[PDB]
RNA sequence: AUUUAUUGAAGACUAACUACUGCGAAAGCAUUUGCCAAGGACGUUUUCAUUAAUCAAGAACGAAAGUUAGGGGAUCGAAGAUGAUCAGAUACCGUCGUAGUCUUAACCAUAAACUAUGCCGACUAGGGAUCGGGUGGUGUUUUUUUAAUGACCCACUCGGCACCUUACGAGAAAUCAAAGUCUUUGGGUUCUGGGGGGAGUAUGGUCGCAAGGCUGAAACUUAAAGGAAUUGACGGAAGGG
RNA sequence: AAAAAAAAAAA
């Protein structure tokens, strides 16, 4: 474009680019507390897991991995932090 | 591998002006290169530049006019002595009237007729105009 | 440049592609100047009141010079919104 | 010529001279 | 009689154009010999080599004569024009004329303490032309033009007094010698020093100004 | 700066997205041409007509720069602006060329059609990339309609239009004439609507 | 990085390869072993004396046509056979 | 073969692009008239010319030809051209706009009438 | 010197691709490099067809066809005429007809 | 006999899908199914913390042909035998056909082994498509109208095989997004070359069963060899007349 | 899609 600001530019293209070649690396990653039915006991969880989360009271389930964001059971209230 | 970041950064600071951008974007900002872009930015060839403190190592962004034509570097550091500096100007220079030649000296970075009105010497990295 | 005593020497001091700073040679045979007529009281044109914009055939080749006329003309007041800073 | 057939020719050549050496020792 | 078609040719015929100084200065399209010789009617010319071609057909060689002329006023004015042509006066002619209107200016400098009346080039300026690469450095006064006698006598008619030389290349075609120097006393005024860093405010045009006394 | 009667009129902006105008490329883009706004669906792109505007007023102010209008020059090779184009020239001094370029009309002074302009205007530069080849030549500026994907090298002034609309090149020739003889003063009211029609200024098949 | 080190320390490098690329000259190989001294009929000097052992009529290479009227030596100092010629028209008649 | 060259075509050119109400589909009066108008040293090349005048002439008669132009053909060009409506269809029958395009609008902050219709993929 | 950026083939990332055999003179040559087409053919002729129809059984049967995938190489291609030859423009062209 | 039909055995090959598609360090790799262990890319608000880049010497793998020993030995087929052709034809074409082609256990260690472009890194113009992964979208479809998936569409992104256009730049040019950022000559690094021939020859070494490889000159001789392109001429090269 | 070899050198 020969000018531009390189200091100021738009979240909507700092959100379009990579999580590593904006201004500032930083994480597109986001946590989570769940609820599970039956007992509460309110469950904080990261977005992309890798592991088989499940609530201590209880062994039911939370959610589940995958190669990107994972994939919560289905009857699983969620709120993200 | 990535050895000379002052390389580098010169580089794309060429390839820029040679664009005719007026903006560039640096990585990953070391001291010798806040001091080079200093003295280049005193004596008037670039404008502003912003020091990004990502906590990782830092970025530059420099704002350029058209007053350069090359900003250079020397790997290897060559050790330079009194008259070895006559010597390299009257080599990589265009006259001996403009450019600047730049060599680390134990007082600070500076650039050559600086150095001359100090009487000290030491390692040149690079040269500019 | 000039001697030893003012005295200018240095025949055709040269023009300069204002998006750049750069020089303009003389056989720069794409290079252009361009003649923004003012308006005044009434939106009618005046003549010889000219804001002058002078462009490099480099510049035009890479086909910058819309956008490097637009900011020239948004910061010297003629124009508007269009452009930019921030991209 | 080509030179497949002047390396091969070399080739015959150098063990020609391999075995009348071999004679001599 | 002349009898310029041109804008340009006319505002000279008629006299509000007086310098190819605004000619380089508003990077003006040339097409006319009779121009530039009634701006700089100082000017020399010389005919460097004559160099013959050939072209084979069914019939013979076609033969015609390539012959490379520069001209100049010593005052830092030069041109270079090369043609092609049947017969030897002829090629001279077009040579001369390309030249003139191949001609441009010099920013001439000093090796340093800048005294008076320059003497030779502001800074290093290379130039290329195929595999041929001229270096052209400042000298000192009294060092005189370091160069083969084609460039010496190109930048006699540029009015230099002293340079050093550094070439590269097959130096013995000598069109490609010649253009490489052209393009580097041109890179001259291509290139910017803090003596130029001062902005100015971008002159008007000759054409707007007597476009009345312009074409119609 | 301007008095602000040259901003967007909606009248004009009636006739502007009733030749709909800001419906301009496909996802194809050309990343010098920031003067989209809001991409639709079906794969389309909109336009800052208002952008537009602004840039149509600047061509004006230059047109009206020049002292000598004969100087400006039309190119339409178009079908769809070579009626536009000469209802300009009509309108204006404004030597227009309909058909075909002859190169060499630029350069070789000798030829007939030789012309020595202080400007040019193109209907679409991709169709008129001749002239402008000629004017890089010869130190000539440029005036130009692109969609979002039109070849924008060697090219000055560029207002963001559908050029591959009938109804938006004629309506934009009509504006700028119009501007232009409200710069001049031969059109007295810049509120006056200007009875003259863009219909004039279209194309017809039979 | 244009092939060649760079390094403030590679000296060595440096050196040991332009011995070797001197040894691909012609002029160094040719000095250092010694052609001369070794071959050369002459002991690597310019001049040298001679004994006529017979006269010649070696004929030109082409495109021409000519007899050359040279002759036979045997040098002295190694006792050696060449040819050599007589350039003048009938100096071959004074060296019998 | 029977083809005719530039110098004849030119000729004819020329001459039915500044005689048009005059000569008519007639060769021999065509002739008459073009040995009264123009010079010509030989009675074939006469006979040539206003024979391909004559086909000209018939390619008019039915239907205007490229690169010709009289008085009469430019006039109605013109003509043809001034015409144009006097509804001006730019001027409303009714507009639609795209969300996309009502949303430009109140951007700009305008007054304007819509007829939204939804654009699907 | 390089008179083609694909050197006369379809190989960019692989190094080898098990070739075929050109069918005119049983000649080996890489996959990538053949001269792949296709024949698809009615078996008969639009001539005899009407005679295969007025003299069969099954009314309006199908009139079935014939594929075959022909590999050809370079020298038995050009003497076929087919690929014949180009320009050096019209040579960097790829599609077909 | 050929040909047709029904069967069985043998051994190789893995069609069409199969493409400016994939993987692998290269050579190279294609039926299915399963077992073994490995690998890239992507995701990651996980960990270590400069361990890294290129590298002599020294090591592994290394098409085909070839060699040794066993098995197998269907095709095709160096040699060879034969029928033609031709002035001749132990050459082209045709028919047979040992070795080999295949595999196990060992050797060989080369190749137009080619992208004829060493590796690592940074920056520099546009455009779209594609493969793997990932993200967003009330998007479309499939189910159980519905869900979730899956497949397709749109946008974005990382990493790949590549590709189209221009040349600002580069180059002897052809051409090149690297072959650019190099007379304004320096990011790091290994290897190689110094007119052509003789010569990758001789000798001496060393490796190998051998074939041969790797290393590797001299004498002597020569003024031009050569590269890219131009215009012609020519063609048992094509197209048109 | 039988056949069809050779032409001293110099300029």
């Amino acid at each position: 474009v020969l000018v531009q600001d390189l200091l100021h530019p738009t979240a909507a293209s700092e959100a379009r680019k990579h999580k590593l070649k904006t201004l500032v690396q930083g994480p597109r990653s986001y946590f989570l507390d769940v609820k599970c039915p039956g007992c509460l006991n309110i469950t904080t969880v990261f977005s992309h897991a890798q592991t088989a989360v499940t609530c201590e009271s209880c062994s039911t389930i939370l959610c589940t991995p995958t190669g990107g964001k994972a994939k919560l059971s289905e009857g699983t209230s969620f709120r993200r932090k | 591998t990535r050895s000379s970041v002052l390389a580098d950064a010169l580089n794309a600071i060429n390839n820029a002006e040679k664009t005719g951008k007026r903006q560039v974007l640096i990585r990953p900002s070391s001291k010798v290169i806040i001091k080079f872009l200093q003295v280049m930015q005193k004596h008037g060839y670039i404008g502003e530049f912003e020091y990004i403190d990502d906590h990782r190592s830092g970025k530059i962004v420099v704002q350029l006019n058209g007053r350069l034509n090359k900003c250079g570097v020397i790997s290897p550091r060559f050790n330079v002595k009194i008259g070895d500096i006559e010597k390299w100007t009257a080599n990589l220079l265009p006259a001996r009237q403009f450019g600047y030649v730049i060599l680390t000296t134990s007082a600070g970075i500076m650039d050559h007729e600086e150095a001359r009105r100090k009487h000290v010497s030491g390692k040149i990295l690079g040269f500019v105009y | 440049m000039e001697n030893d005593k003012g005295q200018l020497v240095e025949l055709y001091v040269p023009r300069k592609c204002s998006a750049t700073n750069r020089i303009i040679k003389a056989d720069d045979h794409a290079s252009v100047q361009i003649n923004v007529a003012k308006v005044d009281e009434e939106g009618r044109a005046i003549p010889g009141e000219y804001v002058t914009y002078a462009l490099s055939g480099y510049v035009r080749s890479r086909g910058e010079s819309d956008d490097s006329l637009n900011r020239l003309a948004q910061n010297d007041g003629l124009l508007k919104n269009v452009w930019s800073y921030s991209r | 010529m080509r030179a497949k057939w002047r390396k091969k020719r070399t080739r015959r050549l150098k063990r020609k001279r391999r075995k009348v050496r071999a004679r001599s020792k | 009689g002349w009898v310029p078609v041109t804008k340009l040719g006319r505002l000279v015929k008629a006299g509000k154009i007086t310098t190819i100084e605004e000619i380089f200065l508003h990077s003006l399209p040339v097409k006319e010999f009779q121009i530039i010789d009634t701006l700089l009617p100082g000017l020399q010319d010389e005919v460097m080599n004559i160099k013959p071609v050939q072209k084979q057909t069914r019939a013979g060689q076609r033969t015609r004569f390539k012959a490379v002329v520069v001209v100049g006023d010593s005052n830092g004015h030069v041109g270079l024009g090369i043609k092609t042509a049947k017969e030897v006066a002829g090629a001279i002619r077009a040579g001369i004329i390309i030249a003139k209107l191949s001609v441009i200016p010099i920013r001439r400098g000093y090796w340093g303490t800048n005294l008076g009346q320059p003497h030779s080039l502001a800074t290093k300026t290379t130039g290329k032309c195929g595999s041929v690469t001229v270096r052209l450095i400042p000298a000192p006064r009294g060092s005189g033009i370091v160069a083969s006698p084609a460039v010496k006598k190109l930048l006699q008619l540029a009015g230099v007094e002293d340079v050093y030389t550094q070439s590269n290349g097959k130096t013995r075609t000598l069109e490609n010698t010649l253009k490489a120097a052209f393009v580097a006393i041109g890179n001259t005024y291509g290139f910017l020093t803090p003596n130029l860093w001062a902005e100015q405010p971008l002159p008007v045009s000759p054409l707007d100004i007597y476009s009345d006394e312009a074409s119609a | 700066s301007l008095p602000a009667t040259f901003d967007l009129t909606p009248e004009d902006a009636q006739l502007l997205l009733a030749a709909n105008t800001h419906l301009g490329a496909r996802n194809v883009q050309v990343h010098q041409e920031p003067y989209v706004f809001n991409a639709r669906p079906d794969g389309v792109h909109v336009i800052n007509v208002g952008k537009t505007w602004e840039k149509l007023v600047l061509a004006a102010r230059i047109i009206a720069a020049i002292p000598n209008p004969e100087d400006v020059v039309a190119i339409s090779s178009r079908t769809f602006g070579q009626r536009a184009v000469l209802k300009f020239a009509a309108h204006t001094g404004a030597t227009p060329i309909a058909g075909r370029f002859t190169p060499g009309s630029f350069t070789n002074y000798i030829t007939r059609s030789f012309k020595e302009p202080r400007l040019v205007i193109v209907t679409d530069p991709r169709s008129d990339a001749q002239a402008i080849k000629e004017a890089s030549y010869v130190n000539i500026p440029v005036i130009a309609l692109t969609d979002l994907d039109s070849p924008s090298e060697f090219v000055d002034v560029a207002i963001p239009c559908n050029n591959r609309g009938k109804h938006s090149i004629g309506l934009i020739w009509y504006l700028l004439a119009r501007e232009v003889l409200r710069l001049r003063g031969a059109l007295v009211d810049r509120t006056q609507p200007w009875s003259i029609m863009p219909d004039l200024y279209f194309y017809r098949d039979p | 990085g244009k092939g060649k080190p760079r390094g403030l320390n590679s000296a060595r490098k440096l050196r040991v390869h332009r011995r070797n690329n001197r040894w691909a000259e012609n002029n160094y190989k040719k000095r250092l072993l010694g052609t001369a001294f070794k071959s050369s009929p002459f002991g690597g000097s310019s001049h040298a004396k001679g004994i006529v052992l017979e006269k010649l009529g070696i004929e030109s290479k082409q495109p021409n046509s000519a007899i050359r009227k040279c002759v036979r030596v045997q040098l002295i100092k190694n006792g050696k056979k060449v040819t050599a010629f007589v350039p003048n028209d009938g100096c071959l008649n004074f060296v019998d | 073969g029977r083809v005719r060259t530039k110098t004849v075509k030119r000729a004819s050119k020329a001459l039915i692009e500044r005689y048009y109400p005059k000569l008519t589909l007639d060769f021999q009066t065509n002739k008459r008239l073009c040995d009264e108008i123009a010079t010509i040293q030989s009675k074939r090349l006469r006979n040539k010319i206003a024979g391909y005048t004559t086909h000209l002439m018939k390619r008019i008669q039915k239907g205007p030809v490229r690169g010709i132009s009289f008085k009469l053909q430019e006039e109605e060009r013109e003509r043809k051209d001034q015409y144009v409506p006097e509804v001006s269809a730019l001027d409303l029958s009714r507009l639609n706009v795209d969300n996309q395009t009502s949303d430009l609008v109140k951007s700009l902050g305008l007054k304007l009438p819509l007829s939204v219709i939804n654009v699907s993929a | 010197p390089k008179k083609r950026a694909s050197n006369g083939r379809n190989k960019k990332g692989r190094g080898h691709v098990k070739p075929v055999r050109c069918v005119n003179c049983s000649k080996s040559i890489p996959k990538d490099k053949a001269i792949k087409r296709m024949a698809i053919r009615n078996i008969v002729e639009a001539a005899a067809v009407r005679d295969l129809s007025e003299a069969s059984v099954y009314p309006e049967y199908a009139l079935p066809k014939t594929y075959n995938k022909l590999h050809y190489c370079v020298s038995c291609a050009i003497h076929a005429r087919i690929v014949r030859v180009r320009s050096r423009e019209d040579r960097k062209n790829r599609a077909p007809p």
